[PDB]
Formats: structure tokens, C-alpha cells, sequence
């Protein structure tokens, strides 16, 4: 398998929504 | 039928204002308006282009004057021009043909105004030398395609499809409205005069371009002695002395002749 | 008889003598139709941009490559549809597209500068013209010629091999005519670098001459 | 799988990335970031990054 | 079966003599083409170019390039830019937007 190259990001459950898209 | 991949038509007199303003305002995305009609749903055509003057909001819906334009307008209808504002231009100096956020609200203005108003973008500055950079665009899965029309066109540019269809945009294939009689009146611009065809240049600029050419073919024959000296039937590298001979004596040969032709009917006319 | 037997071969010989002056032409044709194909898509290869340059540093994910750019930083960027992401490895040296970034090719052997410092011509410098150093040409070969030619030696007394040799002493002496020298016999890649070509000018310059 | 992130969020991070270094975490939602060629922002913060810098 | 021959011979001897005829034509016309694309590669090195350091040859048609502007780009190589002349010293001139070896 691929090896993650510390990159964060949380899970789906606290992002998103249409707010971070419309705020961007 | 809603429209489709379609077709645009620009007449040429629209399109020497587009280069015209263009090249006047390098500083600047300078803008104007276009009138023509929406002909049909298969292409709409614009003649006739009038720019106006800046505003220092740049390019906006507020760039334009309403004062200015309904009286240009007026005018322009008083003098045989009835034809409605079919959409807007801008320069793009430096940078494709694409939709910058300002032009994309600005253009969604512009099919909110009557039904499908489009856009042209100009960048002067690379539009040089004979090379051209114009293309149109308009706002909303682009509706049914009939035709191979923009099958035939170079899919959207990736300095402008950076900015392309994810932005619900898309491109119209420009053509041009010219005539025979616009032809011919284009052509005669650099047409030749009868004088001017007649001329007999300079003999000692003759010899002077005669000795600049010569000079070099010494040296290609010094090189052609190399070319044929390398016949092991090597790698390929025309290069040297094969082409650069026949080039070079095209133009000498060419140069001689008619210099000495029109001196030769010359000596026939004047006696 | 003489009229169906007979142009057959009376006017055949022409027919054939016309095929084969057709065909030298349609040859002559097709050289200009293939240059003409040519130039043609080289105007139109002449309207897309540099890309500029960039280096691979880590393929974090497909599709994602970490590259970092010679003026500027680092970013993530995509590749073409050849997609060949394994194939590169890092510090590869690599060719993006111009704008969203991403990845055109993968482009030949890396090195451009740091290659002129590659010792091309070789000096007519020989061991022959140098009197009285052969001790210290021993004493450089221990460092030069033996562990390029015997690790086996250094092994088979297990030590790790030299890392430099310094040469000093006076001005004026030879160090430099030994180098010239050395570069005319070890018949390994030689490469040269003068002192005052590091550091230089603008951030890197040092950085980058080294790396 | 995440696939309708995977059509949220990549479309979020439009590629390119660039790379830079923060200096200040002001807002929950806007920090202040530095770059390359010096320069300095104040820029928005999009939730599914970690909290940590 | 001798006739079928002879009306070959004189569907053939014209056939040839169009395509000849057209052939000509063909002639002519892909040398105005051909000089009408060599004019603009002749336009493409007109004059209003940058200035950089030719680096490496990428292939026989494209090389690395270092920019005067600091940048270095993969760049095309004009055909006609005949190539002993070039060597990792050797300044060379771009063309403006596309950036191209010209
Ligand atoms: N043993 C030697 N045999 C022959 N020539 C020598 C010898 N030692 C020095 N030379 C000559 O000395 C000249 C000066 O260069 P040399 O290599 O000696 O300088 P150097 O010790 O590197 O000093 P610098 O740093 O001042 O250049 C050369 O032309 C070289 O031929
Ligand atoms: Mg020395
Ligand atoms: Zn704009």
C-alpha cells in the first residue's frame, strides 16, 4: 500500500458542510 | 432549441476597434460594447463596435456610463445604426482569453440583461505579428451538441480552462463577416503601385546584397566538400550545407533576375 | 489484329513511362505534404509555454506529487496522462505544465550550471612532468588509486575508506599541476570547482552549488 | 468510500498547492501565513485541517 | 478479352494525365503553404525577445533553458537554431510569451 507523507486533514464528520465553501 | 455548440460572427469593422482600443489602452483592461443581433439560435453577428472611455472601477457593470452610451447609442441609431447591444468586450493584457471573477459577474449581468448576451476577450499585447487571441464566452452540461463544430475547435486552453467550464463558461467559435468588397478594399492596402513595382532598387546596394550572399557561398562549398566527404552513411543531423544552399540561392537568384528584368523593360518603355 | 494487340504496345510503353513520371512526382509531392504537416504543428507547438522547472521530492499520493520549483517553493502537483508516478523518483528534475501546476514529463538524465564544473578535456597534464613528488604521488594514489581500484584491500583490513585529501603548502609548488595530472590518469568522471564559484549571489547559490 | 468527499473536498483544495509557513492563528477560522517570496497573509482557515501549527 | 485490355490502356493513359495534371497544381499550391508557414516561423523570431542561458538539450527539439527574468523553463527549440552553435555557456534569445528558443 501507499505510504501517507504526513498529510492531516480530520474526519468527515467536523468539516465542510456548505459553509467552508461559501466562506472560501 | 436551447442553445448549443453554435457559432459566432464578428464583422471585420467590429474587429479593428477590438485590436485598436486594445493596443491604445497596455496599461489597462480597457472595455466597450458591441451592437449587433442575436440572428437566430444557431450564431449571432456583430456589427459595428464602439469602446468608451475609463472609469477607474475598471472593468464592471458600473465601468459603463449610462448617460454615455444611450446618447452613443442614440446617435449611432440616427446615423443607420438601430442595432441593440448584443454583448461586451475587455482587454486582456498579458494573459488568455478567460473569465476573471469581476468579468464573470460582469457577464452574468449581461444574460440577465436580455437572454444570452456574450462576451469577448481580447489581449492585445499577444495578438501581434500576425498571430490573433479572441474568443467569446457566456454563463449557465452545455445544451445538446448537434454538430462536429466545436468537435473541430482546440478544446478549451489551459490558461483559460484553469478558469474554463468549472466556472459553468464556455467558449463560442469566432468567424468573421468579411466581404468581397471588404476583401479586395483590405488588399489594396498593400497592393502594389505600378511605380512601386517598377522600381529598380540600388545597383550598388544590388552588389552589395550580391557580395552578402556570395561570401557564403564560398563557405557552404568549403561545407559542401564536408557533406559529401561524410558519406559512411551516418546518423541524420539538411543542416550546414545541404538546405542553407538552396535557400540562399532562391533569393540570389530571384534578386538578379528581376533587377536586371525591369531594367531590361526599362530600356524598352522610356525610348 | 493490329489495333487491340497493337496499342497495347505502341501506347502501353507510355502509359507505363507516365506511371513512373507520376510516381517520382507524387513522391516530391508527399516529401512537401509531410514538411508542410511538420511546420504546421510547429507553429502550433509554438503557442503553449515554458512550464518552467520543478524537482520531485516525495510522491505523497497518486496523482498528488510533492515537487519543488527552482525559483520558487514547493507545491502539490498532478501529472499528465502517462501517470507514470512510481517511475519518478525523487530529485529527479521533471517538467510541470504552466498553470494549475501539474506534470508534463519526467525528462532525461539530470545534471545544469553544477554540470560545467565536469572536467570535459582532460588537461595534457602528465605524471612524466612532475619531478621529485612521486612520493606524494604515492601518498595521493593511497587516497585515489587504490580504493578505486581495490576495496577489496580495505576490506581485507576492514577499515572504512579516506574520505579527502587536503593539499597544501606553499604557493607555487605543484598541487595544481598534480590535479591537472590526476585528471589526465584516474580515468573517473573529474570535476573541478574554483573556491570563489560558491556562495555567490541571491539565496541558494551556496545551497544549491553544494547540494 | 469517501467518495462524495473525494468530490467535495479534493474539488476544495484545487490543485495546485502551494507551500508556505504560518505565523499567527489570530482567528479559529483565520490565521496568518507566510510564502516563498516573503510576503504575508491573512487568509482563511477551511475546517478539515488540523488544529495544530 | 483483347478489347477489355485496350479500353484499360485508354482509361489509364487519362487517368494519369489528370492525375499529373493535378499533381502540378498540388505543387504549387503546397509552395505558397510552405512559404506562408515559414514566413511566420520567420515572424516568430522577429525581434521583441528575451534574453536567457541555453542549459541542456531535453531532446533534438526542446532543451532547458535558464531566463535572464531568474526563472528556468522546458522550452522548444527553433528547428532552424542550428545546434553546434549551442553549448551550456551559450546566451541565447526567447521568444516573449511562449518562451520558446528562437
Ligand atoms: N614537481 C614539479 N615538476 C614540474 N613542474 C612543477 C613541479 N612543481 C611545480 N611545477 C610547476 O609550477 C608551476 C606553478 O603551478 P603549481 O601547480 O606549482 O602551483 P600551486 O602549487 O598549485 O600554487 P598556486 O596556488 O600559487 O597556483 C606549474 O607551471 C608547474 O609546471
Ligand atoms: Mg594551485
Ligand atoms: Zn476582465
Amino acid at each position: 500500500g501507499i505510504k501517507e507523507s504526513d498529510t492531516g486533514l480530520a474526519p468527515p464528520a467536523l468539516w465542510d458542510l456548505a459553509a467552508d465553501k461559501q466562506t472560501l | 432549441a436551447v442553445d448549443t455548440a453554435e457559432q459566432v460572427y464578428i464583422s471585420s469593422l467590429a474587429l479593428l476597434k477590438m485590436l485598436k482600443h486594445g493596443r491604445a489602452g497596455v496599461p489597462m483592461e480597457v472595455m466597450g460594447l458591441m451592437l449587433g443581433e442575436f440572428v437566430d439560435d444557431y450564431t449571432v453577428r456583430v456589427i459595428d463596435v464602439f469602446a468608451m472611455p475609463q472609469s477607474g472601477t475598471g472593468v464592471s457593470v458600473e465601468a459603463v456610463d449610462p448617460v454615455f452610451q444611450a446618447k452613443m447609442l442614440d446617435m449611432l441609431k440616427q446615423t443607420g445604426r438601430p442595432e441593440m447591444v448584443v454583448g461586451w468586450y475587455h482587454s486582456h493584457p498579458g494573459f488568455g482569453c478567460w473569465l476573471s471573477g469581476v468579468d464573470i459577474n460582469t457577464q452574468q449581468s449581461f444574460e440577465a440583461l436580455s437572454e444570452r448576451a456574450v462576451a469577448v476577450v481580447v489581449d492585445p499585447i499577444q495578438s501581434v505579428k500576425g498571430k490573433v487571441v479572441i474568443d467569446a464566452f457566456r454563463l449557465i452540461h452545455e445544451p445538446r451538441q448537434t454538430t462536429s463544430n466545436l468537435g473541430h475547435l482546440n478544446k478549451p486552453s489551459i490558461q483559460a480552462l484553469i478558469h474554463g467550464l468549472n466556472r459553468h463558461y464556455y467558449s463560442i467559435t469566432i468567424n468573421y463577416r468579411k466581404n468581397e468588397l471588404e476583401q479586395k478594399m483590405l488588399l489594396n492596402l498593400h497592393k502594389k503601385s505600378w511605380m512601386e513595382g517598377l522600381t529598380l532598387q540600388d545597383y550598388s546596394e544590388h552588389c552589395k546584397h550580391n557580395e552578402s550572399v556570395v561570401k557564403e557561398m564560398l563557405e557552404l562549398a568549403k561545407n559542401y566538400n564536408k557533406a559529401v566527404e561524410e558519406e559512411d552513411k551516418m546518423t541524420p543531423e539538411k543542416q550546414d550545407p545541404k538546405r542553407h544552399l538552396e535557400e540562399h540561392v532562391d533569393v540570389l537568384m530571384t534578386s538578379n533576375i528581376v533587377q536586371c528584368l525591369a531594367a531590361m523593360l526599362d530600356t524598352v518603355v522610356f525610348k | 489484329r493490329q489495333y487491340y494487340l497493337s496499342k497495347i504496345e505502341e501506347l502501353q510503353l507510355i502509359v507505363n513511362d507516365k506511371s513512373q513520371n507520376l510516381r517520382r512526382l507524387q513522391a516530391q509531392r508527399n516529401e512537401l505534404n509531410a514538411k508542410v504537416r511538420l511546420l504546421r504543428e510547429e507553429l502550433q507547438l509554438l503557442q503553449e509555454q515554458g512550464s518552467y522547472v520543478g524537482e520531485v521530492v516525495r510522491a505523497m499520493d497518486k496523482k498528488k506529487v510533492l515537487v519543488k520549483v527552482h525559483p520558487e517553493g514547493k507545491f502539490v502537483v498532478d501529472v499528465d496522462k502517462n501517470i507514470d508516478i512510481n517511475d519518478v523518483t525523487p530529485n529527479c528534475r521533471v517538467a510541470l505544465r504552466n498553470d494549475s501546476y501539474t506534470l508534463h514529463k519526467i525528462l532525461p538524465n539530470k545534471v545544469p550550471l553544477v554540470s560545467l564544473m565536469m572536467v570535459e578535456k582532460v588537461p595534457d597534464s602528465t605524471y612524466e612532468m612532475i619531478g621529485g613528488l612521486d612520493k606524494q604521488i604515492k601518498e595521493i594514489k593511497e587516497v585515489i588509486e587504490l580504493p578505486v581500484k581495490h576495496p577489496e584491500l580495505f576490506e581485507a583490513l576492514g577499515i572504512a575508506q579516506p574520505k579527502g585529501v587536503l593539499l597544501y603548502g606553499p604557493p607555487g609548488t605543484g598541487k595544481t599541476l598534480l590535479a591537472r595530472a590526476v585528471a589526465h590518469h584516474t580515468d573517473c568522471t573529474f570535476i573541478r570547482v574554483s573556491g570563489s564559484e560558491l556562495v555567490q549571489k541571491f539565496i541558494g547559490e551556496g545551497a544549491r552549488m553544494v547540494r | 468510500k469517501q467518495e462524495e468527499e473525494r468530490s467535495k473536498v479534493d474539488d476544495l483544495r484545487g490543485t495546485p498547492m502551494s507551500v508556505g509557513t504560518l505565523e499567527e492563528i489570530i482567528d479559529d477560522n483565520h490565521a496568518i501565513v507566510s510564502t516563498s517570496v516573503g510576503s504575508e497573509h491573512y487568509v482563511s482557515i477551511l475546517s478539515f485541517v488540523d488544529k495544530d501549527l | 478479352d483483347l478489347y477489355s485490355r485496350y479500353k484499360k490502356l485508354q482509361q489509364e493513359l487519362e487517368f494519369l494525365e489528370v492525375q499529373e495534371e493535378y499533381i502540378k497544381d498540388e505543387q504549387k499550391n503546397l509552395k505558397k503553404e510552405f512559404l506562408h508557414a515559414q514566413e511566420e516561423v520567420k515572424r516568430i523570431q522577429s525581434i521583441p525577445l528575451v534574453i536567457g542561458q541555453f542549459l541542456e538539450a531535453v531532446d533534438q527539439n526542446t532543451a532547458i533553458v535558464g531566463s535572464t527574468t531568474g526563472s528556468n523553463y522546458y522550452v522548444r527549440i527553433l528547428s532552424t537554431i542550428d545546434r553546434e552553435l549551442l553549448k551550456p555557456n551559450a546566451s541565447v534569445a526567447l521568444h516573449k510569451h511562449s518562451n520558446a528558443l528562437v
